[PDB]
């Protein structure tokens, strides 16, 4: 049974420097093939780098000289140490076990990489009234979840009690480079008086914890 | 560098029907070819290595053919389990790459969105930015025009879109527009309109509001 | 005497490259002028020496290591590579002096429906040492629990096939290839 | 060490173009030196090769009279006339060095070490 967890990804500037490290168990590092692969947000699969069973060590050309692959098998380790890191790194970094130097037949999680200039901000979370006029019997409410960076924050309603309807909607990075997001959840209207709705929006890379009523108007 | 073309950019089925992948090289790999699966917030898991053998414990209906050039992965008796992102991935020469992917989405019946629009908070107005929402909540198929329109005038260039992924459950899909202005320009206009086409929809759809009402 | 060049080269049948063949040339004369100047060798690299100057000089003994590999793993055959070839099968030295000679062999190694008869050293936990040759063919323990003989989960064997097919492309077709590493008993005309 | 190549672009029916590849990093004296074209959508095919000996092979039935490879091995280049150029000439260019026995040329371009990563030739009409 194997395992692999990736950690280290994290919010840094162009130019600074990020270790990445993948736990893992069910084999044996040491005498194993293994890879680092990169997913660009909405895009594919980069392979990034590889140490073979035997201490060789290879790169895509893309980060050939800032990138080093290595290995402990006391800690059973892998590690991605990056250096003058550029806005295109930006990615969730995959590590794989690797068959050969063939294919990737187990995979870790993924650890996020966001290389900016922009800075850490929590969100501002604002209101989504419903409307006197809804339509159906039944009325949507949200939250507005702007002008926060980096990725990622999570919403919850009710502290988790209230998940039927709940669209909270992929993050849009704007013009500015901050992210913007909105939740929502349709309920009956017959609700509107009786019963309390309130986003509970979090944000760890700034510490950001906001729990807003959302109520008619 | 092989370049891995991938066909179609999506493929749109329902449960029971039959998948037929296509990946293209841009050079000869042999049987060089892997398969993968990715759900969404998941990682990607081998399927077919060698182009056409299965890894352990892979379903019997996943299956890899072709060679040389050309290379299919066919999932016989869909699930909804099966419903995800396919990539290919030649390691015939280095550096290895992978296709830019497949998607397989579940075919439904037609759904008209329901519509609502959403005012800028009082509290947001007093940072000096407004942003108006306009929700279309559970459609399909995913394409859907959504058109900004103040005071009867196509609003261009401000605003920007979200969508879910495929509801498990029901199969559709829910979008969000937002227009976003200074409050300065927010308060140079009355009506702010969200215009809707979609197939399931006889005639557009507006939802609108009156600022300050 | 002469060197017994037409051996080596024109050998009916080649070696694999994790357990290449391995000659002593000693005492003739040996002609290399025959074989830099001709249309032959698509890789005819020397290094330490001159193509130009083989004939007029004169070594200890020289040896003709040969085996067969894939084209683009030629490449590897050279000091101070790294690879699957470099570091599981056939490893030459950072300090070497010889010459390295590779031709496209499709018409002699190929065979319809896959030719499985050439192997290369897929799994190794050391890269060789320059010279050596790694003949075992013990399943090969990636994980911690013992395989005790048999395939299966992290138990792999460590070698594997080409499987040189006429139809792929020549990046994947085979390669002969033949390594000359340079009182004394060897020497030109 | 590097393959550049220059020299080719837009051109009329009838035009000619002179192709350079430059190559650094390393000499180009017992190197052969090819120049290949990748036509739209398919794989590359070999024009026409230089061996170390300086001898020429041309490949192409279409372009032995037309194009004449030459090298410069003073100032490290390799060169291709192309004369009579015609809309079936239009592809991306590569070339490639490969460090073989003296006369030895190759149509296939996988059997070159170095590589160049192209320029574009466009013929009208
Ligand atoms: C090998 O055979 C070829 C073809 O008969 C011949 O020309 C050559 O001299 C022989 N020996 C060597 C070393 O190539």
């Amino acid at each position: 049974q194997v395992q692999l967890v990736e950690s280290g990804g994290g919010l840094i500037q162009p130019g600074g420097s990020l270790r990445l490290s993948c736990a893992a168990s069910g084999f044996t590092v040491s005498s194993n093939y293994m890879s680092w692969v990169r997913q660009a947000p909405g895009k594919g699969l980069e392979w990034v780098s590889v140490i073979y069973s035997g201490g060789s060590t290879f790169y895509a050309d893309s980060v050939k000289g800032r990138f080093t692959i290595s290995r402990d098998n006391s800690k059973s380790t892998l590690y991605l140490q990056m250096n003058s890191l550029r806005v295109e790194d930006t990615a969730v970094y995959y590590c794989a076990r690797d068959f050969g130097d063939f294919y990737f037949d187990y995979w870790g999680q993924g650890t996020l990489v966001t290389v900016s200039s922009a800075s850490t901000k929590g969100p501002s979370v604002f209101p989504l009234a419903p409307s006197s006029k809804t339509s159906g019997g039944t009325a949507a409410l949200g939250c507005l979840v702007k002008d926060y960076f980096p990725e990622p924050v999570t919403v919850s309603w009710n502290s988790g009690a209230l998940t039927s309807g709940v669209h909270t909607f992929p993050a849009v990075l704007q013009s500015s480079g901050l992210y913007s997001l909105s939740s929502v959840v349709t309920v009956p209207s017959s609700s509107l008086g009786t019963q309390t709705y309130i986003c509970n929006v979090n944000h760890k890379p700034s510490n950001t914890k906001v729990d807003k009523k959302v109520e008619p108007k | 560098e092989i370049v891995l073309t991938q066909s179609p950019g999506t493929l749109s089925l329902s449960p029971g029907e039959r998948a037929t992948l296509s990946c293209r090289a841009s050079q000869s790999v042999s049987s060089y070819l892997a398969w993968y699966q990715q759900k969404p917030g998941q990682a990607p898991r081998l399927l077919i290595y060698g182009a056409s053998s299965r890894a352990t414990g892979i379903p019997d209906r996943f299956s890899g053919s072709g060679s040389g050039t050309d290379f299919t992965l066919t999932i016989s008796r869909l699930e909804p389990e099966d419903f995800a992102v396919y990539y290919c991935q030649q390691y015939g020469s280095s550096p290895r790459t992978f296709g830019q992917g497949t998607k397989l989405e579940i075919k439904r019946t037609v759904a008209a969105p329901s519509v609502f629009i959403f005012p800028p908070s009082d509290e947001q107005l007093k940072s000096g930015t407004a942003s108006v929402v306009c929700l279309l909540n559970n459609f399909y198929p995913r394409e859907a025009k959504v058109q900004w329109k103040v005071d009867n005038a196509l609003q261009s260039g401000n605003s920007q879109e979200s969508v879910t992924e495929q509801d498990s459950k029901d199969s559709t899909y829910s979008l969000s527009s937002t227009l976003t202005l200074s409050k300065a320009d927010y308060e140079k206009h009355k009506v702010y309109a969200c215009e809707v086409t979609h197939q399931g929809l006889s005639s557009p759809v507006t939802k609108s509001f009156n600022r300050g009402e | 005497n002469l060197c017994p060049f037409g051996e080596v080269f024109n050998a009916t049948r080649f070696a694999s490259v994790y357990a290449w063949n391995r000659k002593r040339i000693s005492n003739c004369v040996a002609d290399y002028s025959v074989l830099y100047n001709s249309a032959s060798f698509s890789t005819f690299k020397c290094y330490g020496v001159s193509p130009t100057k083989l004939n007029d000089l004169c070594f200890t003994n020289v040896y003709a290591d040969s085996f067969v590999i894939r084209g683009d793993e030629v490449r590897q055959i050279a000091p101070g590579q790294t690879g699957k070839i470099a570091d599981y099968n056939y490893k030459l030295p950072d300090d070497f002096t010889g010459c390295v000679i590779a031709w496209n062999s499709n018409n002699l190694d190929s065979k319809v429906g896959g030719n499985y008869n050439y192997l290369y050293r897929l799994f190794r936990k050391s890269n060789l040492k320059p010279f050596e040759r790694d003949i075992s063919t013990e399943i090969y323990q990636a994980g911690s629990t013992p395989c005790n003989g048999v395939e299966g989960f992290n138990c792999y064997f460590p070698l594997q096939s080409y499987g040189f097919q006429p139809t792929n492309g020549v990046g994947y077709q085979p390669y002969r290839v033949v390594v000359l590493s340079f009182p004394a008993t060897v020497c030109g005309p | 060490v590097q393959l550049v190549e220059s020299g080719g672009g837009l051109v009329q029916p009838g035009g000619s173009l002179r192709l350079s590849c430059a190559a650094s990093g390393f000499t180009l004296d017992y190197y052969a030196i090819g120049w290949f074209r990748q036509a739209p959508g398919k794989e590359r095919e070999g024009v026409s090769c230089i061996s170390s000996s300086g001898d020429s092979t041309h490949y192409v039935d279409s372009v032995k009279g037309r194009f004449t490879i030459s090298r410069d091995n003073a100032k490290n280049t390799v060169y291709l006339q192309m004369n009579s150029l015609k809309p079936e000439d239009t592809a991306v260019y590569y070339c490639a060095a490969q460090s073989g026995s003296y006369y030895w040329c190759g149509s296939d371009w996988h059997e070159y070490d170095y590589r160049g990563q192209g320029t574009q030739v466009t013929v009208s009409s």
